[PDB]
Formats: structure tokens, C-alpha cells, sequence
RNA sequence: AUACCGGUAGCGCAAGCGAAUGGUAAUGGAUCUAAUACAACACAUUCAGACAAUCGGCGGUAAGGUCAAUUGUCAAGAGGAGAACAGUCCAGAGGCGAGGCUAAGGUGCCUAACAAUU
RNA sequence: CAGCUAUAAUUUAGCGUACCUUUUGCAUUAUGGGUUAGCUACUCAAUAGACGUGAGUUAAGCAGAAAGCUUACUGAGAUUUUUUUA
């Protein structure tokens, strides 16, 4: 399945990204701007929060923290740098 | 890719080491079955044309042509193909006279 | 942009998908803005589509669905109806009442019933408790979840007692247009009964809440036509009564919510005012209305022009009535197909999103002709034999419109969707309009 | 005598025609030599056809009609000729061979009667029993009573046929 | 799942381009698809220009040091005895090892 | 345009008309509420039917079964019929070699009725397409597969070799009488013992 | 054809050999077809009917397969009230039957 | 058959009791060798048992010729067929092929084989003119 | 119910006229579509071509020279004809048959087939 | 190129320019082999992508694990429901 006497035949001898002499992958510009931290961070919805409430997980009364969150898998993670939360939802309850 | 026994006793009947030796009767049983194949497609072509010849002969000998009779015999709607024509042409002489003398009269009825 | 030809990336799509949060697949769930565009994205993430993913995904089908002009019948809903009912198989008590809601809403909207006791499972996971999944939910999740158990048949009487008993004490606190689907809800089913009693009296309620000033002219359009509609139709069986403070406030608030109802709307809001007033039409409000009937006319579904002619049935001498009613005949004559189409091709039919089902719509308007026209060609041959002298001036109209009346109740007849009893009425209907027509 | 159709057949082939007169004959809906297809009459088939008039025969469904007619009125059954004009040579061995296999009754006897001697085993098998000799000397020894017991068998005449083909 | 990356031709000689082709520069294009899929499988997937820092992130800070030290680093590397096989035909042998 | 790769203009074009398709349909319609090619039934074909022509198609009617051992003395009259997929000059006490014959068994009687000519020594009925009353009763002796035939394909430097090796199935058949014509003389025949057959079905 | 020279013999060493009766025959032949063929063009052409003649064909392979496949997950891809519903019609069809 | 007889005396059935190769052979024995038995009432079928060996097939014809046919892992239906097979054939195996004119005869020339003495006396008078 | 684009062949003293095939879009095809179209789905191979016919540059209106355009064949294609024959003409080989009809080419003998018209 | 096809059946007729490799093209007077027997070339590990077949879904996998690590999910309030009618 390798056709007649190329440097393809001989077998490993030539790797999957040279392109023949044009390094066209270096060509474009490096960019070394770090992203901000909070991408570290996990990423809760009030959704998912409101849907834990709904099912009964979360106590609602009382305050949720974030061990709360971790013990009922709302935060599907381990949580090493914290918890960032991000909404937008409706809640028919008050939450501390 | 054909089994060495199978050569060997298509080769059993060969001269010389194409015989015995396998590695020349694979080659030579292979050039035996490409002839065969070439063989089998001419019998039809090497038959149709004796059983012409005999039809042309057996007809040139009542004073009519091959082409006269066969078109004379498929004008009257005769379905005889050229094989048992040239076995009634060998073996049955009074019955293809009476075909080539009945094929002259209604192709010379004027 | 790409390669020429490759549409380039959209600015607020472009800031609303670059993201550090998650929730990619639901963004792209809401950014489809066309049927197989939404199968495709639901055929890209397959193995990695949880219970959110399905209510978003049963909510943008549904809005896709009526998006389009298209039937909910159509394969493409129906596939991909089918497609999260198995998800839905899978995840069926792990479905909160958001997304239980969401599903049922869903797949009641494009018209796919689940099996029931899939149904069963789904409502009893609603009511697995003292009835705390119902006082955690807000009211547009208790609407849709109504809205969908009002479908996918479950008129089980006994979950319903446990959610009116739920609902009743939070009804107060609700906004005051999800009211209206819930009865509807309560309707639609076998609830409310004598053509058990916790039904009733959330209805009631709801129903007393719907009929007080201050808030009837605080609805949004097209929730006062159905708050109308369920007024006049219960109104004496179990709640508020004839008075003139209700007629009044109905009056000055639906000439206030004149334009911002779709021309499907106007005629079954003006037919509920009539209803009111009989628990009519008066004066100086069908000379505003009836404008806004002739511009709604053009585009205009068979049982809405029903509900129009019913409505100018009873008078038609009048000469804004008359060219009104001739409107509705041109209309009836346009989206009913010819007894022997060429207003657009059937080769050209988008397959996009915005009306692409209304260009299907035109374009050999049959094969539009499901069960609800089916009896929708007699209701209208009834209504145009009642209003005979605004249309019998123009005889070759009359006459073309009772041979596509009598064509396609042959053909409807033929189809099955017909019986005997409406046959004879159609046929009444067809020869009073054939003798009018020479 | 209104053209209400055509009857095209191929009588070129598709090798060595230009591609566009080939897509054309494939739209045509003709795809081997010798076949006919039936063309409605319109400008679609006729601009089709002057653009290929060379590779196919063209005729009416009239003509057509007529053609089909006469030959089957030709092929129609007629009274025989009835013409009244009023020792085998020599056969070979070989035909002698083929007479005596088909046409004379000959082996017609039970199977005790005309049965033969054995055909001499084949090589598979004396393979095989090579193979288990090899054995036998080996793990059982020499003076066993396999290994005497296949030499005695070994040493005595057997009574076999000839092989006359192949295998 | 798209590979994407900025455009060239837009670092220097900015004096001797028009208004329209600078602003066209600005912006990122994807990789081409046979690009793109030789750079999947050979298994790159950077979600970040740059690796986020572990510090910099509050109550998670160096036991001594203020923050800590950049480095910030070059990209150059292509020899066709040593570094990066994917930017080279052929691997040379060395040179006579001393 | 020199740069061999496919235009999206189709795709372009195709978006444009079907875009503007919703505007056209509503404002048409509007116009028609505010204010091409006629087609024949399609028939399946214009030539209208010839009535072919039944031949004596019965090759093989499965006439009887033969019980028991029989003998054939030889005659002097003989038969062309038209069988498998050719025509075979035969008389009795005859053994052809034919295609497959299907529907037929081994013992079975068949009756040949494709008779294209019938000899005697004295007259020949010569038979235009076929003589009426001519029928060769036939013998199905056996359904065997023939000898193996070796079919190998090759291609001389080109790495193509093909074998397969078929063995084609034949059908024996003993012809045990020509009827329609008579022997000129019927000088002998020995009056034999007259083939003991089933008889299924019979015409004398 | 139409080559002396070059070493290759395509041709006698007389640069062709002229057609002989036979193939003047079979060119007369084909051409003949070729005659009659754009005569009757011409004549259908003069002769077709107002309102063609339209025959009926089948859907090709590829479109049956296709609205097979389609028409098979239909079947799979009903509702729960589907068959239920369309025996109702197939009954109300043949009670007016 | 030739002449009327049957020309298969005898079929013998070799198989085994606990090989995998023989489920299909003890299938036929089980369920389609009473039909065989009751459609063919000229035949002989023996039942040879061999504990560790492959299923055989041995057709044994009048004219004295026998042909062993080996049916491993072989359904009914295949069977079935082979011994179709060898019920309507007279044993000729795959060396034999026939004459290639397809037929065979006693007697080929009624009226006499064309000779140089049958229109002899036409041809004088072909020579006459 | 068809519309735009082109400045060649030919012609003219020039300015300029100006085809045929052609491209593109709309409309109509119960004409074709055992398939096509697409794919950021995956796996390749190829990236040395040759000749014949029709139109050309450079050559000698030389070269199975080299380089363009269109078409075909070979490459990767057997069979029949051309005496023999990569590329010409006919024709696209699943297998068997001692069945029939034809194409290119033939119809004095080798070598199948009419002193047909003779 | 030493065979093939033959009812040719003490002997004839017809057909038939080995194989491989490399080439635009080889009977080639291009490569290779005296014959026979034995040995002789797409393997394994880790990682990545895709497809086929699944598992689990209380998201999955590794692990003794309520350490930990790697992949995966986290959103909008969008009028729609009974074959027509009071
Ligand atoms: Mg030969
Ligand atoms: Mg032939
Ligand atoms: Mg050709
Ligand atoms: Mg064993
Ligand atoms: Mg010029
Ligand atoms: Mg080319
Ligand atoms: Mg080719
Ligand atoms: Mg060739
Ligand atoms: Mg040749
Ligand atoms: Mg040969
Ligand atoms: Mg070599
Ligand atoms: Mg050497
Ligand atoms: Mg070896
Ligand atoms: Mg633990």
C-alpha cells in the first residue's frame, strides 16, 4: 500500500508536518499574552444551582458554600483554585 | 496462488524438467491455461466456419450457392441453423437436395 | 472571513461564544436559527449531551418549529422529536422540573407524544414529594409544565388534584399572563369538570385574578385574546359574571392592544368580546378593527378567515364589511387549491428558516390539507353562505369559489378527513353559493 | 400520422467518442449498443438527437409499429413442406470408447457384480500413514505390535487397479 | 475544535499598506482543513495563547518570592541533526564527534 | 480561472433566489388579495400492442415416468428439434448432452415438441418455424455436473492473475421414439416391447 | 493515419491505401443512416402533436432507495397517538365508501 | 438412471457423535434423511458412525464405480444438494468432460452418409453441358 | 418566454465591421441520475507520460524532436481488421455452449463468405 | 516459450512473441534466477486522531479511595395543544 520507491516506501524517514521546504506553520505571529486567572477557576451556572435547589440536593434555607457544592457533585471537579459563579437566571427562592 | 499439487499433476504430462521441477511447471502450466482460455473462445468461430464450408459445398454441388440457400430457407421462414444443416449436408445427401431443389423452385417461380 | 463565499463570523455571536464559562453546547443551541442546522449541532455533540442540553434543545425545536410556517409533522421535527425522546428515556428521573418542563413543552408543541408511562414517569417525579418540586419552580416553569401534561394526553385527575394543591397558595405571587395557560391547561384536559375540586378552585382563582382591573389592562396582546376567550367560555359555570366593569375594561384595553396582535389573533379575540357581551361588536370599535382585518387578511390561515367570516357574518350590507368580506373570499380563493399553482415555484422553496414553510404554503397550496382544514373548508363554506350580499356582487368570484369549496371537500372527502354530516352541510353550502353565483 | 414519439438505438459504441457527445447519448438514456429506448417528441429529445444523429437510428413509433407488424406477421407459424425424392462407415476406438460409456447398457448389473479392485492409495494418504510409522518407531519402538503388525501388513501383496487420469 | 491563528503580513512595513488591508490584517482566520488535521492528529490542543499562571490567582501566592520570575521565551529551533524532525526532510549525522 | 477548485457561485446564486422567495410569495399574494405549460396524461408507451406469436413452446411437457428396465431397437426415421439453446438432428436410442433442463427429473418422459424437420428415408417434412403433430418423446436419464473447467486470467507485468474453476450442469436425455413421420417401408421394427411409462399425460 | 515518415509503420511505405469498395459500401451505409435519421428529425419536428406526448418512467434506483430509507424512519420516528390516528381516517374513508 | 435403472445402489453416511463438524450431518439424520428415505424407496442408506473423523459421504453406483464426498461443516440444505447430486449423476467425476458436440448415437446416417457414388449420375450430366 | 458578455477567423486603404463554436443567468423537462453533490470525516496514490487526428510557437511549414490548445486511445484494455503492430478503425472481456444477428473489414486461392450488379 | 482446442484418436489441423522488476513504451539484444529443499521483510511499547463494538450515565476513565489527576456538562423565558360554532 505504499506505492513505488518514494522516500515514503523507505519508511520513517520523513515527518507528517514538513511541507517540502515552505515552513508555512512559522510564518504566522507568536502571541505570548497569558489569559487572565479565573480560567484557573471553576465555572458554576446559577442554572445548575437552581436546578440542585429544584431537585432537593442544595438545602435552600440554609447557605450554600462551597463545600455544599462539592458534596452534592453540583461542582463535577475537584475545586483547586475556587469557585467562579456566572447566571442570569430566574430563582423563585432566596439564596445566601 | 494455485495450489502445488494441482501443478504438478496439470504438468504430469509436459517434457523435460517442466515435468518434475516446480517452479518451471507453474509457468508453463500458467502459459497452459491462457492458451486454454483462447482455445475454448475459437472452437465457436472454428465450427461455425466448417459447418459453412460443408453448407457451401453440399449446396455447390445442386448448382446453388451458401448465400442463395441460407437466404432463400430464412425467406421461408425455415429455422435450420448451420450445425444440423451440415449434418443433413453429411449424412442425410437426398434430404438437402430435396431442401436445395424446393429452396430454387419458390426463389424461381418467375 | 474564509474563503469567499463562506459567510463571515457575526459580531455578537462571536462575543457571546468566546467564553471562559462553560455552557458551549447550550450557546449553540440557542445561536441555530434553522431546523437541520440544530440536527446537525445535536449530531456533533451525541455522546456528550446531558439533561440541560435536552430542554434547550426541546425549546429551540419547538421555537424553530414555529419559526418557520411549516407543519410540526414535517420528518425533520419528527426526527429529531424522536432523537431526544431517547435522551429522554435515559434520563428520566434525573430531569428537574426546569428541564421536565422543557421537554414536555417541547415535544407537546411539535405535536410527539411520548409513551405514557413515560409521561407517567415524568409527572410523578413532579410529584414525588410534598409537593416541594412545585414551590422551588417559578411560574414559567409551572406554565410550560401544564402546557405539556395538558398534552401528551395524562388526564390522570389524581396528579392534577396534588398540583392544584401545589399551585394554589403561589398563585398570587404568579405574573399575570401565565394565568391564562393554566387554564387553557385545565381545559384541555378532562379537568373542570361538568360540561376534582382543587382544580376548580385554582381556576376560580385564577380566573378572579384575570378578570380585575389594573391587571387586564396590564397584559401583554395576544394573552388578552385567550383571558377573553376563557372568560366568556367560563365565566357563569364556576366564576365572575355578566358585569359591565369586566365589558368595559375588555373594550378599552383590546382597542389599546389593536396592533400587536398577528392577524391569527385578531378574530379569535373579537369573536371572545362577542361572547363577553352576550354573557355584538359595538359601536366604534369594528371601524377600527376592521382596517386591521383588511391589512391582516393577506396573510391569513383558513380557520382565521372562518373566525373573520363568523365574525362579518351577521352583517355584511355595510360597505367596509363588504370589501372586507370580499378580502377573505380573494384570500380563501388563494390558499385553497384549483379544481382544474404559479404564485412561486416549488423548485425555489427555501429550505431556511424565516417563512420558509409559508412559500411552501403557496406554491401548490395543497397537500396543506391536514384534519383542522379538512372541517376549516365547511366552517368557511358555512360562514360565506351566511354573508351573501358583500360577495354576490362579484359573480365569477362567487362562482370559482364554491368550485374549490366543492373540490376540496371531494377531495378531503376522499382522504377520509370527512364525514356524512358535514358533507351535507358543505353541500348546502356549495349550492346556496352556486345558485348566488349565476 | 401526428409524431407522438421516437425509438433511438444505439449503433456506434461510447469509446472513442468526444465526452460531450457521450453525455449526451448517457441523457439520451442509452447505455449499450443494439438497445432502444422510446423519446417523447419535443425540442428537449429533438435538440438531443440533431446533436448526436451519427451514433443512433431515429425512427417514429409509426414506422416502429409497421416494422414490428411485418415481422411478426413473418414469423407467423405456416404448413410444413412434406418433399417425397425416393450401413454407418466407420467409428474410431475413442468413439467406440464414448458409445460403450452412454449409449450401450452396460453397466447396468449390481454393485457385487463389475465391482473392482481398489485404486492405489493416494499420496495424502500414504503421507499420512508415513507420518504415523514414524511415530510408531518412535515412541513404541521397533519390535511393538504396531510396527510388526504394519510390516506384516506391509509385506503382503495387495491387489489394486491402474490410475488413468490425473488424480 | 478549530484551529485558528492571526494573520501574517501585518508585524512591520505597515507605511507601504493601505487603510483597508491593515484593518483586514487585524483579524484571525482558521487553518486550513488539511493544516488542521495533520496539527489534531499529531495531537495539539492549546486552549490559551499562553499557559495561565497557577500564582497570580488570590490566597494562592509564592511562600517567599513577591510573585515570581517571567522568563519570557524565544522561538527559534530548527537543525537537521538535533531539533525538531517536523521542520526538517532528512536527519543528518553529526559532525565527526571530535 | 486557472484555479481548479470549485466556485461557490452555484451555492451564491442559489442562496439569492432562495432568500427573496418569502418577499415574492407574500407581496404576490398581497397583490392578488388587496387588487405556464399545459401537460398530457402520462402513457406508458404510444405504439399500441402486436399479439406475438405462440410458438409450440412446450420443450419439455413431463409427459410420464418410466418404471422399470427398458430396451430401444433402432429406426430409420429422424428429427431435428430445437432444444436448450441450439438444435440437435436426433433419432431413437440417442443420447444428448443439453443445458440444464429445469422443472424435469430423472426417469421422467418429456416430449419434445420443437420439431423443425422429420426425415424418413423415403420423405422429409421440412417444417416452417414447426410441423404440427411432430413430437420426440425423451428420457431424462441424468442432472450432473460436467467436468471441471479451468478459467485463468493474467496480465504479463502487471501483478493481475485471476482463477476460478466451474464445472458446467448438463442434462442427459435418451430419446425413446420420433412420431408425426412414418419409416418408408416399415420394413422391421420387431414390434418391441413398447417402454412401460406412468403416462401423466397422454395424446396417442 | 496520415504518416510517411518516423520509423513507425501506420501506413505501407506509400503514405496511405486508398478505400476500397468495401469500405466505400459501409461508408454509403452510414451515411444513409445518418440521412435518414435528420430527414425524420425534421419530419417530427413538422409533425409533433400541441400538448406532448408524455411517457410514464419510474423513479430511478437512487430516489426509490432513498424514499425508501426516508419512508423507514418515518416508521420508527411516530408519535405514541400516530397509528391510532390514521385508523381512525382509514375507517371514516370507508364508511363513506 | 440408465435404461430405467436407478444406478445408485447405495449411500453410506459416515459421521460423528461429538464432533462440531457434524452438527449439519446429524441435523439431516435427525429431521430430512426419513424423506430421503421415503422419496428415493430404490436406495440403500447405511449409517456408519466414526468417533473422531469428518462426515463422509460414499455413493455406491451399479456400474461397480463408488465416490467419496466429504460434507464437513456442511448445513442440511448442503447435503442435501451433494447428494442431489449424486443421486442423478452416474459418478463421472471432475476429469471426465464429454464429447463436445454434444451428442451421441448409433447409427448416425439414415439414407446413407454422403459418399462419392451418390449423385454420380448428376454430375455427368452438371459435366454434359 | 430568452437576455447579457467576448473583439478573435474572415473582410477593410485605414477608422472600424464581424461570425461559428463558447461562457453565464432565468424558465421548462414522467430527458438522464444501481447514482451524483458536499464534507474541519478518515485512508491513500499521483505530481517522469506517450502517440494519432484538428488547430499553433520554436525547429528546416525536418525529427516516434521539444513546448501550447481541443478530442481520443494507450498508460491501466483483452477481442476482430490493418500481413506482422502500445497510441489507427470497430468494439469495452463474470463463466460455460459444436446456438443466432451484426460493426470495422471483406466476399478469386492461402482464408469464412454471392460467375450478386456481370 | 514445447503447450492449447479438438469425434484428431500409431497422427493430423488450427491457435500460441516465458515470468519478474522498472518504464511513455520490453519477446526484447534492459534487471534477476542452474535446479530442488530449508531459512528470509510492515513487529512491539507509549502517546494522538478517526471509525466499528460497547460500558457507565448518580457525568466518564485511572486508583484501595468522599486524596488526587485527565476528559465531559452548566440556558432561554421564544403562544404553542381537542376536526369546525355561539
Ligand atoms: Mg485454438
Ligand atoms: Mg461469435
Ligand atoms: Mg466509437
Ligand atoms: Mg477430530
Ligand atoms: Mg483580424
Ligand atoms: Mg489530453
Ligand atoms: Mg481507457
Ligand atoms: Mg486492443
Ligand atoms: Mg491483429
Ligand atoms: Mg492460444
Ligand atoms: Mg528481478
Ligand atoms: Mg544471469
Ligand atoms: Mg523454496
Ligand atoms: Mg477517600
Amino acid at each position: 500500500g505504499r506505492g513505488m520507491k518514494g522516500q515514503k516506501s523507505r519508511g520513517r524517514g520523513l515527518h507528517m508536518l514538513y511541507d517540502g521546504g515552505q515552513l508555512g506553520l512559522l510564518k504566522f505571529p507568536v502571541t505570548r499574552q497569558r489569559p487572565s486567572y479565573e480560567v484557573l477557576y471553576y465555572h458554576l451556572g446559577l442554572s445548575r444551582v437552581a436546578e440542585f435547589v429544584q431537585l432537593g440536593l442544595l438545602d435552600a434555607g440554609r447557605t450554600i458554600t462551597m463545600k455544599d457544592l462539592y458534596d452534592s457533585g453540583c461542582v463535577t471537579s475537584n475545586i483547586k483554585y475556587g469557585v467562579l459563579l456566572y447566571g442570569k437566571a430566574r430563582l423563585a427562592v432566596p439564596l445566601d | 496462488p494455485i495450489n502445488r499439487q494441482k501443478i504438478l499433476q496439470l504438468a504430469s504430462s509436459f517434457r523435460g524438467r517442466a515435468r518434475t521441477c516446480i517452479n518451471i511447471a507453474r509457468l508453463r502450466v500458467e502459459k497452459a491455461l491462457q492458451h486454454a482460455y483462447v482455445g475454448r473462445k475459437l472452437k465457436k468461430r472454428h465450427w461455425r466456419s466448417v459447418w459453412i464450408q460443408r453448407i457451401n459445398a453440399a449446396s455447390r454441388e445442386h448448382g446453388m450457392s451458401y448465400t442463395g440457400l441460407i437466404t432463400g430457407l430464412k425467406a421461408e421462414n425455415v429455422a435450420l441453423n448451420r450445425k444440423v444443416l451440415s449434418e443433413l449436408a453429411m449424412s442425410e445427401p437426398f434430404s438437402f437436395k430435396a431442401l436445395v431443389e424446393q429452396v430454387r423452385h419458390m426463389r424461381g417461380l418467375p | 472571513l474564509v474563503a469567499s463565499g463562506i459567510p463571515s463570523p457575526r459580531a455578537d455571536v462571536a462575543l457571546q461564544l468566546s467564553t471562559p464559562h462553560g455552557g458551549h453546547i447550550n450557546r449553540m443551541i440557542n445561536t441555530s436559527e434553522s431546523i437541520v442546522e440544530l440536527d446537525s449541532i445535536l449530531y456533533r455533540f451525541r455522546k456528550r449531551l446531558r439533561p440541560a442540553n435536552i430542554g434547550a434543545a426541546a425549546m429551540r425545536l419547538e421555537h424553530l418549529n414555529r419559526l418557520e410556517r411549516r407543519t410540526p409533522y414535517a420528518l425533520r421535527v419528527q426526527r429529531v422529536a424522536a432523537e431526544l425522546q431517547k435522551y429522554v428515556a435515559t434520563y428520566t428521573d434525573r430531569l428537574a422540573l426546569t428541564q421536565a418542563a422543557n421537554v414536555l413543552r417541547g415535544l407537546s408543541a411539535v405535536r410527539h407524544r411520548l409513551p405514557p408511562e413515560l409521561v407517567l414517569r415524568l409527572a410523578a417525579g413532579a410529584v414525588a414529594d410534598g409537593g416541594a418540586a412545585l414551590r422551588l419552580a417559578p411560574d414559567v416553569d409551572v406554565r410550560d409544565l401544564c402546557f405539556g401534561l395538558a398534552g401528551q394526553g395524562f388526564n390522570n385527575t389524581a396528579f392534577w388534584a396534588r398540583l392544584c394543591a401545589a399551585v394554589l397558595p403561589r398563585l398570587r405571587s404568579f405574573d399575570p399572563n401565565t394565568l391564562p395557560a393554566l387554564v387553557t391547561a385545565l381545559q384541555a384536559a378532562q379537568q373542570l369538570p361538568a360540561p376534582s375540586t382543587p382544580q376548580a378552585a385554582v381556576a376560580a382563582e385564577a380566573l378572579r385574578l384575570l378578570s380585575r382591573s389594573e391587571t387586564l389592562a396590564a397584559l401583554a396582546p395576544a394573552r388578552l385574546a385567550d383571558a377573553a376567550s376563557l372568560l366568556a367560555g367560563l365565566g357563569p359555570a364556576l366564576g365572575v359574571a355578566v358585569d359591565a366593569r369586566l365589558v368595559e375594561a375588555v373594550q378599552t384595553a383590546t382597542a389599546r392592544a389593536l396592533p400587536s396582535l398577528s392577524p391569527n389573533q385578531l378574530p379569535g379575540l373579537l369573536l371572545a368580546v362577542a361572547a363577553l357581551r352576550r354573557a355584538q361588536l359595538p359601536a366604534a370599535l369594528l371601524a377600527t378593527a376592521l382596517p386591521h382585518l383588511s391589512a391582516g387578511a393577506v396573510t391569513m390561515d383558513l380557520t382565521a378567515v372562518m373566525r373573520a367570516a363568523r365574525l362579518l357574518a351577521p352583517h355584511a350590507a355595510e360597505p367596509a364589511a363588504a370589501d372586507t368580506l370580499v378580502r377573505l373570499a380573494r384570500r380563501t380563493l388563494l390558499l385553497l387549491p384549483a379544481p382544474g399553482e404559479g404564485l412561486v415555484t416549488l423548485s425555489r422553496v427555501p429550505r431556511g428558516g424565516q417563512a420558509a414553510g409559508a412559500v411552501l404554503a403557496a406554491a401548490a397550496p395543497a397537500g396543506q390539507l391536514q384534519g383542522r382544514t379538512a372541517g376549516a373548508v365547511e366552517g368557511v363554506a358555512r360562514a360565506f353562505a351566511a354573508a351573501a350580499p358583500a360577495v354576490a356582487p362579484q359573480p365569477a368570484l362567487v362562482g370559482e369559489l364554491a368550485a374549490r369549496l366543492a373540490a376540496a371537500g371531494e377531495a378531503a372527502a376522499a382522504r377520509g378527513l370527512l364525514d356524512e354530516a358535514q358533507l351535507a352541510s358543505l353541500g348546502r353550502s356549495v349550492e346556496v353559493l352556486a345558485a348566488a353565483g349565476a | 400520422q401526428a409524431v407522438k414519439s421516437l425509438f433511438v438505438t444505439l449503433r456506434r459504441g461510447f469509446a472513442g467518442t468526444p465526452w460531450f457527445h457521450r453525455r449526451v447519448l448517457e441523457s439520451l438514456g442509452l447505455k449499450y449498443r443494439h438497445q432502444c429506448v422510446e423519446k417523447p417528441n419535443n425540442s428537449s429529445i429533438r435538440g438531443m438527437l440533431s446533436k448526436v444523429p451519427h451514433l443512433v437510428v431515429i425512427e417514429t413509433d409509426r414506422m416502429r409499429y409497421l416494422r414490428e407488424l411485418k415481422e411478426h406477421y413473418q414469423q407467423l407459424p405456416r404448413e410444413p413442406w412434406v418433399l417425397h425424392h425416393d450401413a454407418q462407415p466407420r467409428l474410431t476406438p475413442f468413439a467406440a470408447s464414448q458409445l460403450r460409456e452412454h449409449v450401450e447398457p452396460v453397466g447396468l448389473e449390481g454393485y457385487r457384480a463389475n465391482k473392482q479392485p481398489p485404486l492405489p492409495p493416494r499420496k495424502y494418504f500414504q503421507e499420512q500413514s508415513r507420518r504415523w510409522r514414524a511415530k510408531v518407531l518412535t515412541e513404541r519402538g521397533v519390535f511393538s505390535a504396531d510396527a510388526c503388525r504394519e510390516h506384516a501388513e506391509a509385506i503382503r501383496p495387495k491387489s489394486y487397479r491402474r490410475r488413468t487420469g490425473i488424480r | 475544535g478549530i484551529i485558528w491563528h492571526r494573520q501574517a503580513n501585518y508585524r512591520h512595513a505597515r507605511h507601504a499598506k493601505s487603510a483597508s488591508q491593515l484593518t483586514r490584517l487585524k483579524r484571525w482566520k482558521p487553518l486550513a482543513p488539511a493544516f488542521a488535521a495533520k496539527l489534531r492528529k499529531l495531537g495539539f490542543s492549546e486552549r490559551y495563547w499562553a499557559a495561565p499562571d497557577p500564582q497570580d490567582v488570590p490566597g494562592f501566592h509564592s511562600p517567599r518570592g513577591r510573585v515570581e520570575r517571567p522568563r519570557r521565551s524565544a522561538v527559534p529551533d530548527m537543525d537537521h541533526t538535533t531539533g525538531e524532525p517536523a521542520l526538517r526532510q532528512s536527519w543528518q549525522p553529526p559532525n565527526r564527534q571530535r | 480561472y486557472k484555479s481548479n477548485k470549485r466556485s461557490l457561485k452555484p451555492l451564491n446564486t442559489a442562496a439569492s433566489w432562495q432568500a427573496v422567495q418569502p418577499l415574492l410569495a407574500e407581496q404576490r399574494q398581497r397583490a392578488a388579495v388587496e387588487g405556464w405549460r399545459p401537460r398530457l396524461g402520462p402513457i406508458v408507451d404510444t405504439c399500441l400492442p402486436p399479439i406475438p406469436a405462440v410458438p409450440l413452446p412446450t420443450e419439455c411437457r413431463r409427459v410420464g415416468v418410466i418404471t422399470g428396465q427398458y430396451s430401444l431397437e433402432p429406426e430409420r426415421t429422424f428429427a431435428v428439434v430445437e432444444l436448450a439453446g441450439s438444435q440437435y438432428k436426433v433419432t431413437t436410442d440417442d443420447v444428448l448432452f443439453v443445458n440444464q433442463l429445469k422443472g424435469v427429473a430423472v426417469n421422467d418422459v418429456v416430449a419434445l415438441e420443437r420439431v423443425l424437420l422429420l426425415g424418413s428415408r423415403a420423405e422429409t417434412v421440412v417444417g416452417r418455424p414447426y410441423v404440427p403433430g411432430g413430437v420426440v418423446l425423451a428420457a431424462v436419464e441424468e442432472h450432473f455436473r460436467d467436468g471441471k473447467v479451468h478459467v485463468f486470467k493474467k496480465r504479463r507485468r502487471k501483478r493481475y492473475r485471476k482463477y476460478q474453476a466451474p464445472r458446467p450442469h448438463l442434462t442427459t436425455l435418451r430419446i425413446l421414439q420420433v412420431r408425426g413421420i412414418d419409416p418408408a417401408p416399415g420394413d422391421e421394427s420387431a414390434r418391441l416391447p413398447e417402454l412401460p411409462v406412468a403416462l401423466l399425460d397422454a395424446r396417442y | 493515419v496520415f504518416k510517411t515518415t518516423g520509423g513507425r509503420s501506420w501506413n505501407p511505405p506509400s503514405g496511405l491505401r486508398p478505400l476500397s469498395p468495401a469500405q466505400r459500401r459501409n461508408r454509403t451505409k452510414n451515411l444513409a443512416l445518418t440521412m435518414k435519421n435528420m430527414s425524420i428529425l425534421k419530419l417530427a419536428e413538422a409533425n409533433q402533436p400541441e400538448v406532448p406526448v408524455r411517457l410514464y418512467k419510474p423513479l430511478n434506483f437512487s430516489r426509490m432507495q432513498w424514499m425508501k430509507k426516508k419512508l423507514e424512519e418515518t416508521r420508527a420516528a411516530l408519535g405514541w397517538d400516530m397509528e391510532a390516528r390514521a385508523l381512525q381516517e382509514q375507517a371514516r374513508a370507508l364508511r363513506v365508501g | 438412471s440408465k435404461y430405467g435403472v436407478w444406478m445408485l445402489e447405495s449411500l453410506v453416511i459416515k459421521y460423528c457423535d461429538i464432533g462440531g463438524s457434524s452438527r449439519g450431518m446429524r441435523l439431516f439424520l435427525d429431521e430430512a434423511l426419513p424423506a430421503l428415505r421415503q422419496q428415493n424407496p430404490q436406495l440403500g442408506v447405511q449409517q456408519v458412525l466414526q468417533r473422531f473423523r469428518h462426515p463422509k459421504l460414499v455413493a455406491v453406483y451399479r456400474n461397480g464405480r463408488t465416490k467419496p464426498v466429504c460434507v464437513k461443516n456442511l448445513a442440511p440444505a448442503e447435503i442435501m444438494e451433494h447428494i442431489g447430486w449424486l443421486r442423478n449423476s452416474h459418478g463421472r467425476g471432475q476429469e471426465y468432460q464429454v464429447v463436445r458436440s454434444r451428442h451421441l448415437s448409433r447409427s448416425p446416417s439414415i439414407q446413407g452418409t454422403w459418399s462419392v457414388d451418390t449423385f454420380a449420375s448428376q454430375l455427368e450430366r452438371v459435366n454434359e453441358a
